[PDB]
């Protein structure tokens, strides 16, 4: 269903999480997840992708 | 709803795998003339170009004109299943799906759902080539491979009746010369100085696939991208086209 | 105390590696008349029933009758150490050894501690086998790892002159129809309809050591348990018994 | 200043791989009566000594005698990278590089920066060796691979007109008898009772690259080093020293 809403298939992987550890546990979608892959962008506990510099 | 034969589906996966290391999933032209296949990288770096003329195909039944959408992978694994003479059958009616048939000995029917393709065209004709080159596959395998080891990006030199590979790395160098005297070098067409680089990762992807009775054309100036071509059964080529570096 | 001669050891050694990918360990019930195995895989769903008639050695030396106990891996290692035309030896006296014994250009030496094996014999005659059906072992090889590709349950379904394999997955569709009338299909004998679904990871773990000139027989019936054979020699053959499933 | 011709990069390359697989820097001893090669394992237990005289190439050119320091990890990449018939060629000027040229169907060209090898010089001449045995090579080669199996310590032992090799571990028993009776057994010197032991990962290095058509020879005494030998072209033949063990 995620490949039929966005339009991508072309994933080698998508790597998931073991487990839910929000309070919620609500899981977050998956057409996301293809386009982070698609474009090779990882992502934090958030949802947001982040990137440490010595500042 | 068209059918399609073609003999010796070993070759077809081969080609077929060709594509496949670059892209993850394409579309089909098929039109009345011919199968067609054109898409580019992820990295927006190479250019497939597909040709196949219905002539190769021992039978060609086209009913219009349709775009296909497959799973590149799916599909390589599939066609991987067959073999060096079974009989290659693609059919498609009404439904949304594409029927493989691989009769050699036996016959084996698969099914594949077809999927949409975001179709990005981008067509690029002839372009100012420089210098152009046609050499045998092992030939530029070999040299490829070589340059595997001491860097990541593949210097071309060509010079008045001779070419030139190389490549450096932080202490090896390497380099492989040759000219129309050579046996490899079939031919050579030197309009000036041509120099470039491409990512050897990128080639390698290019050239697996290419036994010693592989011809290759090369097309290419300056700090600018190259076009490789080479046939398949005379008719039907397919073409790349690499982005240089720098 | 025995001693047993067998030649092309390599065949001999391809063959207890088919039994050894389902049981770690086994027994052998050798007795004057032959070397005889049987026993199950941990899951209970498929039993390996080796028959070995003495004729096939080219010597063959029992006195009595006794049950070795030994660890297929280790044996599936030593055994295959030997090769394509080296002679196989099997020597046995009063200590608890197993001496193997590969002459070829030369003599080697092996010594295996015997081990002792809890025997759960459960014998399983001639059942009700609606459809039976000899195929050549390429055949179904080439079948077991096409339906690898699409899930891992694949489908049998018997009709009147008619053999059909099948498996589908999520979209994927695989098909493989033959019938007397096709080459691989040696023959049919078929009651009624038959239909059932197997592990095709156990379908894998039995075809695997098949060349083109293997014959094969399948019996069989409406969701229940497959038996199939084949010859060895053509004196012993091996047969395995697979639960279905759902 | 030299350059070197030497037909046949395959084999070369093959040798020079045998004794990267137990150092990995060394210094070639390159004198106007050919290319030498001497040195020792880390862990002080092997001792490979090549001798090249000269001779043995199509073309041989030094101008004095100097030692080259390469990396050979490095040069095993690039020897690998040679094939079955294609010409070698090894030069050396001013700088401080070794060129590389493997000319077959074309020209290739490498180049690597010579390193410094701190030399540490032990010749050990001809030794008390109680035993002396020739013997083919995939008798060896097997039985190496054979006691593999079962142990990590390899024991020979060498008796009036016979050799037996053995090993034992845990439970298993590995044995292999041959005497001058037996056809891979070439030769035997038996001046009087020997044994010995060696580790069997060294020995595995030493023999890998050997086809059936390879004489060895192993002299050796009663717990004390082994010293295996094997002809190159005839000419130029190569000398592992093997520490025991125990």
């Amino acid at each position: 269903r995620a490949m039929e809403n966005v339009k991508v298939y072309g994933v080698d992987k998508l790597k998931g999480v073991m487990g839910m550890t929000s309070g919620w546990k609500m899981p977050e979608p998956l057409e996301k997840g293809l386009l982070r892959a698609k474009n090779d962008v990882y992502v934090f506990k958030d949802g947001t992708i982040r990137f440490d510099a010595t500042d | 709803p068209f059918e399609i034969v073609f003999e010796g589906a070993k070759e077809f996966a081969q080609l077929i795998e060709t594509a496949s290391r670059l892209i993850d999933e394409a579309a089909f032209k098929v039109t009345e003339e011919g199968i067609s296949m054109r898409a580019m990288d992820p990295s927006r770096v190479v250019l497939i170009d597909l040709n196949l003329p219905a002539s190769i195909f021992s039978k060609y039944e086209v009913d219009g004109e349709e775009t296909i959408g497959v799973n590149m992978d799916h599909l390589k694994k599939v066609l991987k299943r067959g073999k060096a003479k079974e009989t290659l059958i693609l059919r498609k009616g009404e439904e949304n799906f594409l029927e493989i048939s691989l009769q050699g000995t036996a016959t084996r029917t698969f099914k594949l759902p077809l999927i949409d393709v975001e179709e990005i065209e981008v067509d690029l004709p002839e372009l100012p080539f420089t210098a152009k080159v046609v050499i045998l596959g092992d030939v530029i395998k070999e040299a490829v491979k070589d340059a595997s080891l001491v860097s990541d990006s593949m210097k071309f030199i060509a010079k008045e009746n001779e070419f030139t590979m190389r490549a450096e790395g932080e202490t090896q160098e390497v380099e492989v010369k040759l000219t129309l005297e050579d046996e490899g070098l079939l031919d050579i067409e030197v309009q000036e100085e041509t120099k470039s680089a491409y990512g050897i990762s990128y080639l390698s992807d290019m050239v697996k696939g290419l036994g010693k009775a592989d011809e290759v054309t090369i097309k290419f100036g300056n700090e600018m991208p190259m076009q490789m071509e080479y046939y398949i059964r005379d008719e039907g080529r397919l073409i790349f086209l690499l982005a240089p570096r720098v």
